[PDB]
DNA sequence: CGTCCGAAGAGATTCAGAG
DNA sequence: CTCTGAATCTCTTCCTCGTGTGGTCAGGACG
RNA sequence: GCAGAGGUUCUAGCUACACCCUCUAUAAAAAACUAAGGACCACACGA
């Protein structure tokens, strides 16, 4: 199952739930907690904004991995902005701080 | 070719703050025109910077300070 | 980027703000045409444009055109990712109540109007009318008033009284409520009313209206005039599946509500009468109520196929919500799966990884080398190149895997070790290949086993990988000191196979030169494997400072040992491969070379081991067969002597000598002496058949039978897996686990019955049913505990702090269950061990116990070592390196940063799986006897008796040191005196066990006093021996009449004068309570040590470990003695028993009440220090944390959890325990406000009040004192700081509205929360960033 | 051619015993 | 007669990832 | 090579993630080339 890039999903969680349909493999909730617990900061953080969802950020590291800087542009989940404007939609303004 | 990191973190003792000095290496060898000052053996950055910080003479300090004699030497370049 | 979150109640102008435009058509698009509804759910003017930068019309189609509205439409033109951001509302013609602060267990809505949920939610659903600002009326503000109530208010208030229905209603109450008013108003309450649940009440209103005026939050807001949409790209169409566009989600709860809501909007412009209106009214509020909260009512709107439709909560809730499915742990590119294949010749730095799945993983990289390379000028006929797989794409691939670590993921990852990183080899095929050593670590099979690969991309990720990841930096778990890449199970057995020896085995006797010729002769085949010859050998020892010194040595061995002296690396010493070199001594070996020699020389000589193990195995041909199990030949005779037993049970049972439940016990002591029998005889047949000579007449050596190697040596194996084969399998329980009278006799070797099959078949489905449920429960328990913790992480380096606990090895009766040595390894202490010799600095106070201090430590006899426990950190917002002490993984202090949480949830969570759910005292060995608050007096008869209660036996040997320890019931008699040496295998100490002694302190005369036969002690007569003994009548059972009168016994001399307590003025009186038979009638002198009245008288699986971290208090708890003093009686059980502990000097406003059947150890005239049981059973850990401090209850919880993992096997540093009951008491409660800003009601986090205390003892000002309370970790881990990590947990719904309510702000600031952001993790590589950007500030 | 209709525990909520 | 403790009722989950399938608002005709 | 158009092919090709050249209102000497959509519920199975 195989993937470096394809179609993404509405959340735009970039694996569109592997299978046939090619995919990604779930990064759950354990696998999260076990980078945690290694002294993994970077990586995670990679995996969970500019690798799965950060439409800005997938793009931009497609483009430095190809032009051979692999650097990492965070930008932010997109799935963090579906969050947020669902809680708003419920009637609970959650918003940031700049 | 390396297998592990011990020798560099008996020479950096935080596992951590090893990791972004390495990476800080590797980014000026890879952005930058950096040259690696232990030859390469057909090995990556990634690599080639542990390799440097094993021999000891690339850490923090050396880094912090070459980089800011460069910048040094840059607002020296106009005059 | 961006700050702290906030999160707030939304204002209705927030969100007119929000809105851009207002959806009026419920139709979401036309069929006819996939255009979006002009006013509809999906709108192009209201959300955006569908395309990316065109208008609907077509009339600006370029990029040159945006930021302008189109003309006939007026529709705005940009990028189709402004419609995932774009929102709009709803403008709905009455207001409705949002369903999270009305439907709510304390009910928000309700609670700030204090008023019951019924009424409120009678009156949103139109069913009762309140009365709105009632003034001049009998009826007031907050009145219930019902349809025919209110008519007959009507018919005669016709007066401008006004009193609104419905959610309008209410808006109208909390328009006209004033929230500093209602605060002043309830002050004075609070500080009158004494009721506890009364105040309770007042507090929770209070802190409610506070929440508000403190908070930009209006009390109307709840109620919503205006429903916002999401945008559409977050409920879109659905694909079409051909058109179809057809799925119950939002959209359609969307579409009904605002259905309803034109429905009412037509019925108030055409004015309709008020029943229809209130009807029409009545069904928007659930349509409102079924959109935010389906589920929150009775019936679920239910869409297609009858099932209920997800809502704007059910999205962010549970399971599939969008926080732990898109969030907390979401789904990545560059990955791929297969199944796992061993591939021995690999090395644990790297991974075996099929072509194809490096081609598509890397697909970036290779692009990029092609670039450079000019293979392809361009990046698409690059992505052609991949796909015709062209030689030169396989070179470039080559390069892009030369330093490149991948994240080898298998699914289940319960911790730390689940994912490592591997340098990938590249091979042809389509299965990973896994390390063989990294299995057990991975507790991976090779039986359809898939693991995930994760490709990191930046220098930063591969890096750290490289450093941290990869599984030569992950020797040692993170549970446990001991290794986890041990050789597991099959280079494990022929290590096993390679060190033993036959009594006669070919080329046995001569003399080796060394290694090498014992490899030649083996090779050469001339010489057996295992023939015992003595070889000369260059043992290295590194006894110098550091340097290596050469030792060579005729040691007698065998060849087998010898091939292996070239595998280990020069430190280690020859005594460790001299042994037959089990699983425990592979284990011993590994942790030897790592402690001694470091990590790549351990790497290396680990790989050359699993290379010889594997080598040699091969080799060895340890096969299996029907005669490598051997059936006992006493097996037969064993079996008839069983049926013979069982046979006279029954027959003894049909004359009626023993009943069912005595015969049932004798038939299973019977069955399982049998089943022992049997199994000793296997043992005896399987390791001590064998008979081999020694070039003589005969001899007996350990067998080498297939089986016997591959169970003895720990490869894969135990003693009930051995004795279900060639022994009796054994008794086998029924599913509600009663066992089965008549075991399955019957072994694997022979064939089974079918009933002996069908017992055999319900222990494998109930087995098979517990690993199933338990696995849930193990995944939920790590989920609790992991997010309990993910706060904690190491940010300081030390703090100066003399606390801690003292550590002593654990006895719980038996043996030492783990000795000190292991106990203390790898932590910091806090003050200076001593040994014999006093004011000595053994080990100073604070360094670090690594491997020589703890074998100092047991050479020098040490006993209880105090160390820095990480509960007593007095660090805020994390704890530092010396409080937690050695990484358990890498052999130094844990490095300033690394988060220790999470590593202690992993590890308390992982062994889940492998859990379970459902007289006198004999000195062992020689030894001294010492007791510990001991009270004696000498008896006429020269024993021993104890007047204390707690006095509990610790055995003291030569050495200094407590070989044994047993708890001493009130009243045993000591045979042997303090300090007496003891020979183990005798009693010390004996007594009744249905008994407790009133024994005398002091001898004399005793007169009874207040002693009346017939009103409070009756003279019962005797059956048994002719003389009458008098019983005290129970309390209950006597009447009023005998009960007044309080039995005593009063302490007289010859002369008849009063006998007083040796330094107290009190006399010498004892109480008789209920149920105290006493033998000794008046006129009867009485020794010293005699007894007065003979007074008559639990899991530990994963649910016991669950109760234990969520602090379930006990079904039985035991009672502690708050204060000390001594004990006072007041009712007379009138139903409940009320007990008071008055002190000598302080007052006593402390009283309990006790149920009648709760034993009681503690009379009225025996003194009780705070924290001592007074009742019998298990005690919660909230009163030991009250009363016997934060040390003891970290010690008790410690001890309990730890010997629940103890019956399994599995061992785990108490360090996580530790940290764990850390994050689990980080609440505090203040009992003193002082001059602190805190309120004493309020609870806050202890680093909270402790930073303000210390800061107000900082200067000369006093700082507010505060009480610890110490609550579960689904408790702990909600009630947190942080909104957004609770939220994300459990009850997201109430976190929410609870935050929403309190305006609170997260700060992040915790691992949990950077993961749901997405920026930078506070644990490791991110620590230094975050720590800069904090001094930054 | 478009448009309008089990189970397990915690906590809130009654609810109750006793002076 | 007003709270106390206690029974009652209601909420809130109850592992973690894969791989094959199959079923899903369903306006409908009229100006 | 960043706002548009044209070119030798093949309707259309202006960096749309995207591939060559020209200039700011004008269309051709020129070979390698092209496309940027996609959910939920149930079942069975594996670890
Ligand atoms: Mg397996």
């Amino acid at each position: 199952h195989a993937r470096s890039t394809g179609s993404y999903s509405l959340v735009t969680q970039q694996p569109l739930g592997g299978k046939a349909q090619f995919g990604g493999q779930r990064f759950g909730e354990m696998e999260v907690w076990a980078l945690e617990a290694y002294g993994a900061a970077y990586t995670l953080q990679e995996m969970l904004t500019v690798k799965s969802d950060d439409v800005n950020g997938r793009t931009k590291m497609y483009k430095n991995i190809v032009d051979g800087n692999h650097q990492m542009e965070p930008g932010m989940p997109e799935s963090f902005n579906v969050l947020l404007k669902e809680i708003r939609s419920l009637g609970i303004n959650i918003e940031l701080e700049d | 070719a390396r297998v592990t990191v011990q020798d560099a973190v008996e020479k950096i003792g935080n596992r951590f703050d090893l990791v972004l000095v390495a990476a800080r290496r590797a980014r000026q060898m890879q952005v930058g025109g950096k040259d690696p000052l232990v030859p390469e053996e057909n090995d990556k950055t990634t690599v080639i910077a542990l390799r440097e910080i094993e021999e000891g003479l690339i850490n923090n300090q050396i880094l912090d300070v070459r980089e800011r004699q460069e910048q040094q030497e840059q607002e020296a370049a106009e005059l | 980027e961006f700050d702290a979150i906030k999160i707030a109640l939304a204002s209705p102008d927030m969100i007119r703000s929000w809105s851009f435009g207002e959806v009026k058509k419920p139709e979401t698009i036309n069929y006819r045409t996939f255009k979006p509804e002009r006013d509809g759910l999906f709108c192009a003017r209201i959300f955006g444009p569908v395309k990316d930068y065109e208008c609907l019309c077509g009339k600006y189609k370029r990029l040159k055109h945006r930021g302008v509205i189109c003309e006939k439409c007026g529709v705005e033109v940009t990028q189709t990712k402004v419609r995932r951001e774009r929102m709009g509302h709803i403008e709905l013609a009455s207001p409705t109540a949002h369903i999270w602060f009305l439907k709510s267990l304390p009910s928000r809505i309700g609670l700030l109007l204090d008023m019951p949920l019924r009424d409120i939610e009678r009156v949103l659903y139109f069913e009762s009318y309140v009365v709105i600002e009632g003034g001049m009326t009998n009826l007031e503000r907050q009145q219930i008033l019902t349809e025919e109530q209110y008519l007959d208010a009507l018919e005669e208030f016709g007066d401008e009284f006004d009193a609104k229905m419905g959610a309008e209603a209410i808006q109208a109450l909390l328009k006209s409520m004033d929230l500093e008013q209602e605060c002043e108003q309830l002050r004075e309450e609070l500080n009158e009313t004494n009721s506890e649940t009364k105040r309770k009440k007042l507090t929770k209103r209070i802190k409610l209206l506070e929440a508000f005026v403190q908070s930009g939050n209006k009390p109307e807001w709840m109620i919503l005039t205006v429903l916002p949409v999401l945008p559409p790209d977050l409920r879109p169409l659905v694909p079409l599946d051909g058109g179809r566009f057809a799925t119950s989600d939002l959209n359609d709860l969307y579409r009904r509500v605002i259905n309803r809501n034109n429905r009412l909007k037509r019925l108030l412009d055409l004015a309709a009468p008020d029943i229809i209106v209130r009807n029409e009214k009545r069904m928007l509020q659930e349509a409102v109520d079924a959109l935010l909260d389906n589920g929150r009512r009775g019936r679920a709107i239910t869409g297609s196929n009858k099932r209920p439709l997800k809502s704007l909560a059910d999205m962010i809730k549970g399971k599939q919500g969008r926080f732990r499915q898109n969030l907390l742990g979401k789904r990545v590119d560059y990955s791929g799966r297969s199944v796992i294949t061993v591939g021995p010749y690999l090395r644990l730095h790297q991974c075996g990884l099929p072509k194809k799945m490096a081609l598509e993983l890397f697909k970036p990289f290779i692009y990029g080398k092609l670039e450079l390379r000019g293979l392809a000028t361009t990046i698409k006929a690059a992505k052609k190149m991949v796909e015709r797989e062209e030689a030169v794409v396989w070179d470039i691939l080559d390069e892009v895997i030369r330093e490149h670590p991948v994240l080898l993921n298998r699914a289940p990852t319960l911790h730390r070790l689940g994912i490592q990183a591997f340098e990938p080899v590249l091979i042809e095929g389509k299965a990973i290949q896994l390390h063989p050593l990294v299995c057990a670590a991975y507790n991976a099979d090779f039986d359809g086993d898939q693991m995930a690969v994760h490709v990191p991309l930046t220098l930063e990720a591969q890096l750290e990988a490289r450093a941290l990841m990869m599984s030569t930096n992950n020797i040692l778990s993170p549970a446990n000191g001991e290794p986890i890449i041990v050789p597991s199970q099959d280079v494990v057995l022929g290590l096993y196979y390679m060190t033993r020896d036959c009594v006669n085995a070919k080329g046995e006797g001569m003399v080796l030169t060394g290694p090498k010729e014992a490899e030649r002769l083996y090779r050469s085949g001339l010489a057996s494997l295992h023939a015992r010859v003595k070889v000369r050998i260059t043992e290295y020892e590194k006894d110098a400072n550091g340097e290596l010194v050469a030792k060579t040595s005729l040691k007698d061995t065998t060849v087998g040992r010898a091939i292996l002296w070239m595998i280990v690396p020069k430190g280690l010493p020859y005594s460790i491969v001299n042994q037959a070199l089990g699983k425990k001594a592979i284990s011993k070996m590994l942790n030897t070379c790592y402690r001694i020699l470091g990590l790549k020389p351990t790497v290396i000589f680990a790989d050359q081991i699993m290379y010889t193990g594997f080598a040699y195995a091969a080799r060895s041909g340890a096969s299996v067969g029907i005669d490598d199990m051997v059936i006992p030949e006493k097996k037969h005779e064993i079996i008839s002597e069983a049926e013979a037993e069982v046979a006279e049970i029954q027959e003894q049972f049909q004359s009626g000598l023993v009943t069912a439940g005595e015969r049932y016990n004798k038939v299973i002591d019977i069955w399982a002496a049998a089943n022992d029998r049997v199994s000793k005889a296997m043992m005896d047949n399987l390791q001590t058949e064998t008979v081999i000579n020694r070039d003589g007449q005969e001899e007996k050596q350990v067998s080498f039978n297939s089986i016997y190697m591959m169970a003895d040596s720990g490869a894969r194996g135990s003693a009930a897996q051995i004795r279900q084969l060639a022994g009796m399998r054994g008794l086998m329980a029924k599913p509600d686990g009663s066992i089965i009278e008549t075991p399955i006799t019957a072994n694997f070797r022979e064939g089974l019955n079918v009933l002996q099959y069908f017992i055999s078949t319900h222990g494998a489905r109930k087995g098979l049913a517990d690993t199933a449920l338990k696995t849930a429960n193990s995944g939920y328990l790590t989920r609790r505990l992991v997010d309990v913790a993910q706060d904690l992480v190491v940010t300081e380096d030390d703090c100066g702090t003399h606390e801690g606990i003292m550590m002593t090895p654990v006895i719980e009766g038996g043996d030492v269950k783990e000795p000190l040595r292991d106990r203390v390894l790898g932590r910091v202490t806090a003050e200076d061990v001593l040994k014999p010799g006093t004011a000595d600095i053994l080990v100073p106070r604070n360094t670090l116990l690594h491997e020589q201090w703890c074998d100092l430590l047991e050479e020098n006899s040490v006993d209880a070592v105090k160390v820095r426990s990480v509960v007593s950190c007095d660090t805020d917002f994390g704890v530092c390196a010396h409080c937690y002490g050695r990484d358990l993984a890498r052999g130094h202090i844990i490095n300033k940063g690394e988060a220790i949480g999470v590593i202690a949830a992993q590890s308390i969570g992982e062994p889940g799986t492998q859990l379970t759910m459902r007289s006198s005292i004999q000195v062992k060995n020689k030894g001294s006897i010492k007791l510990s608050n001991v009270k004696s007096v000498v008896n006429s008869s020269g024993k021993l008796v104890i007047t204390s209660r707690n006095t509990e036996l610790k055995l003291i040997d030569e050495f200094g040191r407590t070989k044994e320890s047993y708890k001493v019931p009130y009243g045993a008699v000591l045979a042997k005196g303090d300090g007496e040496q003891v020979a183990g295998g005798e009693t010390v100490a004996n007594w009744d066990p249905h008994t407790m002694p009133v024994i005398t302190e002091v001898s004399g005369f005793v007169r009874f006093t207040d002693m009346i036969d017939g009103q409070t002690i009756t003279r019962q007569t005797d059956e048994l021996t002719g003389l009458s003994s008098l019983v005290v009548l129970d309390s209950a059972e006597r009447t009023a009449g005998g009960k007044d009168l309080r039995p005593a016994l009063k302490i007289v001399d010859a002369q008849g004068n009063d006998v007083l307590i040796p330094g107290t003025d009190m006399p010498a009186q004892y109480f008789l309570p209920g149920k105290a038979i006493v033998q000794l009638e008046d006129g009867v002198q009485i020794s010293s040590g005699d007894t007065l009245a003979r007074i008559p008288q639990i899991t530990g699986g994963l649910p016991r470990v669950a109760d234990l971290f969520e602090a379930r208090r006990p079904k039985e708890p035991a009672i502690l003695a708050e204060i000390s003093g001594i004990v006072s009686f007041g009712k007379e059980t009138k139903g409940k028993r009320r007990l008071v502990i008055t002190p000598v000097d302080g007052s006593d406003p402390y009283e309990e009440m006790i149920p009648k059947w709760r034993q009681l150890n503690v009379f009225e005239g025996e003194r009780v220090e705070r924290g001592d049981v007074i009742s019998d059973g298990p005690e919660a850990p909230h009163d030991i944390l009250r009363l016997r401090g934060v040390h003891a209850v970290t010690r008790y919880i410690v001890n309990e959890v730890q010997d629940v993992y103890r019956l399994q096997g599995v061992k785990i540093n108490d360090k996580h325990i530790e940290v764990i009951v850390r994050q689990m008491l980080r609440k505090a409660t203040i009992v003193n406000a002082g001059s602190s800003d805190f309120l004493e009601g309020e609870q806050v986090e202890y680093s909270r009040v402790k930073i303000a205390n210390r800061e107000l003892e900082a200067n000369g000002k006093v700082g507010a004192t505060y009480s610890r309370d110490l609550l579960g970790i689904t408790k702990a881990s909600l009630a947190t700081e942080s909104f957004i990590s609770a939220a994300s947990f459990q009850e997201t719904t109430r976190v929410l509205t609870e935050a929403a309510v309190a305006g609170k702000r997260d700060e992040l600031r915790g691992l949990k929360e950077n993961v749901i952001v997405g920026r930078l993790i506070p644990a490791g590589t991110g620590y230094a960033y975050h720590q800069d950007r904090m001094r930054r500030r």
